[PDB]
């Protein structure tokens, strides 16, 4: 259902990483399956050859956290006016998921379960962020 | 440019921000709406220096660049008894505790 | 106006109402201008409150968001006091 329209219509875009973080960009190819791109260092950009109607969603590559890119989840080239900026930011993550991302980088999965903490949160600290289960949407 | 801070005196907190322009005296009329205490009856601090009433907020070291949201700079308050000021004093946050086996 | 915070080792962070209401707990337990805070400690409760700013500031920017830093020493108690916040 979410998948990019295969236009075959030509988009120059620029992704702006405005981020700390190594973004990777996915484009959701014409099956909805997930295409990894080569990753953009924190204050880099880079050319690319897209098409109108295509979908890109932006993660940090080693730890699948959920990037915003012109305010939203989603990008879509569009007509060449020339080349389509797509602003990567960080979005202002709630203070629980802030610090489930600082708890996951500084232990190993196989040990979330010897934390002093409510089970509850084990369970959250389990349920990595995931391009597949944010592709619901719905 | 907005500036944010942290005015603390014994084991206080206010967390307020302010115009990089605005002065020493205003932040001490912040302060009198919160803490009932007139201006005349508070010395404000930058670490152990004390701030004068005409400066401005920039002048005095606060900038956006060193007063941010997530990490807002200290302004040090001390009241005045009657007569006499009392020392600059504020109490440190709690200690955290070792960091677990498994996060090192 | 303000509302009062204060933590289980007796610190009181004096906030703006507005960046307090930012926590659906807050909002309930203030619902007396004066919050206690039994198991959140200063070290915690600190950063609790630079969060609320950092929100308050952030949402619907448009512009570039810095990282909330949070140091590792201080994160297990952060993510707790986060989890019974709804932060
Ligand atoms: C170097 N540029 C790319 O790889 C872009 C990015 C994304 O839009 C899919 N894509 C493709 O070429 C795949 C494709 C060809 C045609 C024609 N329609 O789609």
């Amino acid at each position: 259902v979410l998948r990019s329209v295969n236009s075959r219509e030509p988009s120059q875009v620029i992704f702006c990483n405005r981020s700390p973080r190594v973004v990777l960009p996915v484009w959701l190819n014409f099956d909805g399956e997930p295409q990894p791109y080569p990753t953009l260092p924190p204050g880099t950009g880079r050319r690319i050859h897209s098409y109108r109607g295509h979908l890109w969603l932006f993660r940090d590559a080693g730890t699948h956290d959920g990037l915003l890119v012109n305010q939203t989840e989603l990008f879509v080239p569009s007509l060449n006016v020339q080349p389509i900026f797509a602003n990567i930011t960080l979005p202002v993550y709630t203070l629980k998921e802030r610090c489930l991302q600082v708890v996951r980088s500084l232990v190993k999965p196989e040990n979330y379960r010897r934390l002093d903490i409510v089970r509850s949160l084990y369970e959250d600290l389990e349920d990595h962020p995931n391009v597949q289960k944010d592709l619901e949407r719905l | 440019m907005d500036v944010f801070l942290m005015i603390r005196r014994h084991k206080t907190t206010i967390f307020t921000d302010a115009k990089e322009s605005s002065t020493v005296f205003e932040l001490k009329r912040i302060v009198e709406g919160i803490l009932k205490r007139p201006p005349d009856e508070q010395r404000l601090y930058k670490d152990d220096q004390l701030l004068d009433d005409g400066k401005t907020l920039g002048e005095c070291g606060f900038t956006s660049q060193t007063a941010r949201p997530q990490a807002p700079a200290t302004v040090g308050l001390a009241f005045r008894a009657d007569d006499t000021f009392e020392a600059l004093c504020i109490e440190p946050f709690s200690s955290p505790p070792e960091l677990p086996d498994v996060m090192k | 106006m303000y509302v009062k915070l204060i933590s289980s080792d007796g610190h009181e962070f004096i906030v703006k109402r507005e960046h307090a209401l930012t926590s659906g707990t807050i909002k309930a337990m203030l619902s007396t201008n004066e919050v206690n805070f039994r198991e959140i400690p200063s070290h915690v409760l600190s950063k609790v409150c630079m969060y609320f700013t950092y929100k308050v500031r952030y949402t619907n920017s448009s512009t570039e968001i810095p990282e909330f830093p949070i140091a590792p020493e201080i994160a297990l108690e952060l993510l707790m006091a986060a989890n019974f916040l709804d932060c």
